[PDB]
């Protein structure tokens, strides 16, 4: 476009800002003319001038008016300037108001509108979301302005900053129930004409900035219970669910959260209600209107009767989430999505924290570390990744701004922001946290507001100190890409400190103000006695003898990981610690245990130790018992029990692997009683996941037995499960393996016959376990049939089925026998989530060359939504190819010696 | 003909149980056991009369991982409640006892020695609950067994 009017260029001119909003809109939720779903509305926005200009705008998207446009009232004082024309730019979604004359600043003036738009089903704005139940197809009006999309409900200021306030009526069906941020002012009122429509009134709202709007007319009910302190808490999801206690867990710990996160702000929770909604589809996990927050279903809703406690924990850590949203973001909403990072990433540390208090018993902070930090950081170790702080001016398109959604504004803000509350000692960051809230409620701020709020905070303390000041260290952490790795010569006490990319040789070209160096705050532990403190000042090179040690001594860094870097030790200093896990390993915390293994197989792929060294740090787990060690080794493992499984190293790694579980199968099968009652605490029941999962995947005897012996149970008597959702993934998909046609065809009636998608995704999994070749291949055709499977859920059981080893080649030839047809039909279909996955094992020189073909016979026909995953695909081999021909003989000798007894 | 008041605490234990991985049967912990109830309700039960018997009154159900029990026990899974000779110096097991106060509790709190009450299957003894003893000796009030 050409910019020189400001109705060209994508941000809102500074010239007026909006008081307050008076929104009325009506849903109509059958369908219309030619079958369309519509809404009506009419606003009136009162906006107050700042600096005089002859044009008003304001943001408009997908909305119809009456053929003027827009008529505008002065308040009782104002003069009223005329209007000349009122065009509509369909790409910078803008109203524009031209005028004859001008307006001057003081005068405020009131713009009234009548609309109406599309309720479309596009899961957002102002939409409806059709769902199943019984056999019906329900129909209900919700909202979700995220980022934009306010627009398109109401013409309106759709920017985070420009906060107003709102006053909300719903017009809607008679029977069912308006909702919104505010209570209702009184009880609905019978409209005027049409009395089988009623008309719900909202009491004002604070001062918010659209985005956070909601409003819903659905057909729902809710479960609730009042805290002492007034405020009224509600559980919404459809009336079945609340007959059943499915939403009673989600109101359970929705109370303790809401208490934790007013004394965790030393501010009062903001609003006379709080409404968390249970949608049926709803997309993007949660949202958190203001007063009224949207869940999907599996994340707000719990059945004790046909649920894991993985799905528990999935439902308090994202009412955490989302609760905590409701004072940081909400109260003090950051400035530009710019800056989003810090809101998510904010949100996404003291996710835990909220939870923890919920589940106080459960040990969740913990998890932060291998669900977020280490998850995080696999993607910020290489050239292709970005910092979290940028620039404003380059934040513009309702697109640029989506982008502002990766995961590392997300982890590596909650990593790096879960770090900064650990060197100002909790209890300081708090009052920083305060302060920050209680100055900027109810306007916009930017993340260096609380910066600043957080040394007002050191400042006036003398107890704990930094190098530098707070914005100078975080700055080393916001401002460039990437993270370093400690090294440390326990001989002589030297210290290094280097940007680590896993991929040796890379050609990193971003470049970066500060040469890749950071201000690291180091903890760390002699012997399990926690040493003193250390600072890496942003140099290279340097030495303390914290980090020196005697001939029996182990220094260890990074304490319950609480530093976004990776730790390692001389040759020597590792043998120690090895040495230390072996023999009592109680020494050295949960988290660390966990750490010293995630930390040497990223070191070995990036060649700064041995690959047999990572090995070595297994070693020691014949004697753990706790989920997050094993679940690190594993999740490093996997790579290798997928280069080598269907080779000569198999054997041995199988062997060595059923070595190291069976004490820990042992363990609980005596803890857990032969398997009839799951241990309590949440990580340890994830132990026994586990446990088991590795049990049977690596040919352990009484491991099949047990799977066997259950699923036979179970076939005794349908309809009465006896295995623990807990167990049933393992179990199914070992059972069904272990067997024949007898199983897979009852497991294949369960599925068709299962209606809870939790379920039916376990088993579609496990029927892809079975070792019976014709079996897989049978199973590979169903999955073209919609009538039998899902078209999305096709992709996903078909490299389901390439994950099993004797699939691999039925599932890879059938893939790109079935090209054609595939593309020429089924052409949103996530047509490179496949390809990906199914070539995920090519590994020889061979397997390229025939995926070099693929490629080149399937060339006519073009891949697109993938293609750059076909290319890519091509890359992984490469690597793969070169991977496995220097690792082989190595890791091969390594799992034959550590198998023997 | 002096007139005594003789006392029978009739104690119900409620039995659970369900099918092991390995089809073994093993006696759930989550299996009620409820008192006589007296001037409170229930969890506790003191003897205030001259004498008294014990009579324990055992059923028993099954269940499914979802700790749910209703369907009975059919078997391997059979079994009836015994009141195992826990660590107390005495047990009802017929062969007399004399006590100068005799309470039965639930709760752990504030007791003696405690009884093993336990699901007597085929060919195994499982404990599934405590039953707790308040005990003061002395020659006041009596124990016929039976
Ligand atoms: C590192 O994290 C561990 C948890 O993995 C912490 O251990 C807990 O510490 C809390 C106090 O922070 C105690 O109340 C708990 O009893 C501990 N939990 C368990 C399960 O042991 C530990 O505090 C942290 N260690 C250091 C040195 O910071
Ligand atoms: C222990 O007693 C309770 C009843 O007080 C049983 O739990 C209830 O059992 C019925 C069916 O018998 C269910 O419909 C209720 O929903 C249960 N209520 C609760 C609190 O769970 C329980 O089954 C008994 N246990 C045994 C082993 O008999
Ligand atoms: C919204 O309602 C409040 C009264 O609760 C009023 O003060 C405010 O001016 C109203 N806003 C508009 C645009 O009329
Ligand atoms: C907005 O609505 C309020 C009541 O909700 C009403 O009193 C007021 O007149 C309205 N403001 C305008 C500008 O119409
Ligand atoms: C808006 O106007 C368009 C003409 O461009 C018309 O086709 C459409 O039906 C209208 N949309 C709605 C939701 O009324
Ligand atoms: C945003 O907050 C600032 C204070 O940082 C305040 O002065 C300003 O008026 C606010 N701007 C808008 C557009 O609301
Ligand atoms: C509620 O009211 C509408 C008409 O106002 C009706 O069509 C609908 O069936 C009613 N819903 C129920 C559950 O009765
Ligand atoms: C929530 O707590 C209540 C008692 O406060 C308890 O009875 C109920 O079982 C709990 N709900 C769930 C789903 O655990
Ligand atoms: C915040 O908590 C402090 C105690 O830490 C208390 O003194 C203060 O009154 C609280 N502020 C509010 C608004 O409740
Ligand atoms: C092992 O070490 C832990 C502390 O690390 C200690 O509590 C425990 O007593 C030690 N056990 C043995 C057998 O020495
Ligand atoms: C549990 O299983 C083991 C192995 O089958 C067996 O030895 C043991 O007796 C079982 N425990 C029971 C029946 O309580
Ligand atoms: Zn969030």
């Amino acid at each position: 476009l050409d910019q020189s009017k400001p109705w060209n260029r994508y941000r809102l001119p500074t010239t007026l800002l909006p008081d307050s909003y008076n929104v009325t809109l009506r849903p109509y939720l059958t369908p219309n003319a030619d079958g369309l779903y519509i809404f009506k509305g009419k606003s009136i926005v009162r906006f107050i001038c700042q600096e005089p200009t002859d044009v008003i705008i304001i943001h408009s998207k997908k909305l119809n008016y009456t053929t003027h446009m827009v008529v505008l009232r002065g308040v009782g004082d104002s003069q009223v300037p005329e209007i000349d024309r009122t065009e509509l730019v369909e790409l910078t979604e803008y109203l524009v108001v031209h005028l004859k004359g001008s307006l001057q600043p003081g005068h405020m003036y009131e713009m009234e509108s009548e609309f109406q738009g599309e309720l479309a089903d596009d899961l957002a704005g102002f939409y409806r979301s059709e769902y199943m139940e019984g056999n019906v197809k329900k129909v209900l009006a919700t909202t979700q302005m995220q980022s934009t999309d306010a627009r398109k409900s109401f013409p309106c200021f759709d920017e985070p900053a420009m906060k107003a306030t709102f006053n909300i009526t719903l017009i809607h069906p008679n029977n069912l129930t308006a909702l919104s941020n505010m209570p209702p002012k009184g009880s609905s009122t019978p409209l005027a004409e049409d009395p089988n429509w009623s008309v719900t009134e909202f009491e004002t709202t604070p001062v918010m900035s659209t985005y956070l709007l909601a409003y819903i007319v659905s057909e729902f009910q809710s479960v609730n219970e009042t805290a002492q302190n007034g405020v009224l808490i509600r559980i919404w999801a459809r009336p079945n669910a609340i007959a059943e206690g499915h939403g009673m867990y989600a109101l359970n710990v929705t109370g303790p959260i809401l208490n934790f996160f007013a004394n965790h702000y030393n501010t009062s929770y903001p609003l006379p209600k709080s409404d968390q909604i249970a949608l049926p589809d709803f997309n993007a996990g949660a949202m958190e209107n203001w007063g009224l927050v949207t869940y999907r279903e599996n994340a707000l809703l719990f059945d004790p009767q046909s649920s894991s406690i993985s799905n528990k924990e999935r439902v308090v850590t994202v009412i955490a989430h989302e609760l905590a949203h409701q004072w940081f973001g909400n109260l003090v909403t950051l400035a530009w999505w710019n800056d989003l990072w810090l809101n998510e990433g904010f949100a996404s540390y003291v996710e835990y924290l909220g939870a923890d208090h919920a589940e106080p018993t459960w040990n969740l902070k913990d998890l932060i570390v291998p669900g977020d930090v280490y998850r995080v950081m696999a993607v910020d170790a290489l050239a292709s990744s970005h910092p979290l702080t940028t620039p404003a001016e380059e934040v513009n398109t309702p697109a640029q701004i989506s982008e502002m959604f990766d995961s590392i504004s997300y982890s590596k803000g909650a990593s790096v922001i879960r770090m900064l509350s650990n060197f100002l000692t909790e209890d300081l960051f708090k009052e920083g946290l305060a302060s920050y809230l209680h100055a900027f409620a109810y306007q916009n701020t930017t993340y260096l507001d609380l910066w600043e709020h957080l040394q007002k905070a050191v400042d006036a303390q003398t107890s704990i100190r930094l190098p530098d000041t707070v914005r100078a260290i975080m700055d080393r952490w916001t401002l460039q890409m990437g993270f370093p790795v400690i090294t440390v010569d326990t001989k002589t006490g030297n210290i290094s400190q280097k940007h680590f990319l896993l991929d040796s040789e890379s050609n990193v070209t971003r470049s970066s103000a500060f040469d890749y160096l950071w201000i690291v705050p180091i903890s760390s532990i002699k012997n399990g006695v926690m040493q003193d403190h250390y600072w890496l000042r942003d140099v290279s090179q340097a030495q303390n003898d914290l980090f020196k040690t005697a001939s029996d001594d182990w220094v260890l860094l990074n304490v319950n990981v609480t530093g976004y870097f990776q730790v390692n030790y001389d040759e020597d200093n590792w043998r120690m610690i090895q040495h230390q896990l072996q023999t009592n390993l109680s020494v050295i915390p949960v988290i660390n245990r966990a750490q010293v293994i995630y930390d040497s197989f990223n070191l070995a792929t990036a060649h700064m130790v041995p690959v047999t060294l990572a090995l070595d740090n297994t070693l020691f787990l014949n004697g753990e018992k706790e989920y997050m060690p094993w679940q690190a080794a594993l999740s490093s493992l996997s790579y290798f029990s997928l280069m080598f499984d269907r080779s000569e190293v198999y054997g041995p790694m199988k062997k060595y692997l059923r070595k190291q579980v069976e004490p820990l199968f042992q363990h609980f099968e005596t803890l857990t009683k032969n398997w009839t009652e799951r241990p309590e605490n949440l990580m340890d029941q994830y132990s026994e996941i586990n446990a088991i999962s590795t049990a049977c995947s690596n040919g352990l005897p009484q491991c099949e037995n047990l799977a066997k012996t259950l699923f036979d149970q179970w076939m005794s008597d349908p309809e009465n499960n006896p295995i623990h959702p807990n167990l049933r993934s393992t179990i199914y998909c070992n059972a069904i393996a272990q067997g024949g046609q007898d199983q897979w065809d009852f497991a294949w009636g369960q599925l068709q016959q299962a209606q809870l998608v939790n379920e039916a995704d376990k088993l579609r999994s496990a029927l892809a376990c079975s070792n019976e070749v014709w079996l897989l291949n049978r199973y590979l055709g169903y999955t073209l049939n919609p009538d039998l499977i899902r078209k999305q859920d096709a992709t996903s059981t078909i490299n389901s089925i390439a994950s099993n080893v004797i699939g691999q080649p039925l599932a890879w030839d059938f893939v790109q026998s079935n090209w054609k047809k595939l593309f020429q039909d089924y052409g949103s279909f996530s047509f490179s989530n496949l390809i990906q996955g199914v070539t995920r094992r090519f590994s020889s020189e061979f397997e390229l060359q025939q995926l070099e073909q693929f490629k080149k016979n399937n060339m006519d026909v073009g891949f697109g939504s993938g293609t750059r995953a076909l290319e890519q695909a091509l890359e992984k081999t490469k690597a793969n190819i070169k991977w496995v021909k220097e690792n082989k003989e190595v890791v091969l000798n390594w799992f034959i010696e550590h198998s023997l007894v | 003909p002096s007139f005594l008041t003789h006392t029978i605490v009739n104690i119900t234990i409620g039995l659970g149980m369900k099918r092991s991985g390995y089809g073994q049967p093993i006696a759930s912990t989550l299996s009620n056991i409820t008192l006589p109830m007296q001037d409170n309700n229930t969890d506790v039960y003191c003897v205030r009369s001259d004498q008294f018997s014990v009579y324990v009154h055992s059923t028993c159900k099954s269940a499914l991982w979802d700790n749910v029990f209703k369907r009975n026990c059919t078997d391997v899974l059979d079994a009836t409640a015994v009141i195992k000779t826990g660590t107390c110096p005495f047990s009802f097991d017929k062969l007399y006892l004399t006590f100068n106060k005799f309470c039965l509790s639930l709760s752990p709190v504030g007791a003696n020695c405690k009884f093993d009450v336990a699901a007597r299957t085929r060919t195994n003894d499982q404990v599934v609950r405590s039953l707790y003893v308040i005990y003061e000796e002395g020659d006041s009030i009596v124990l016929v067994p039976r």
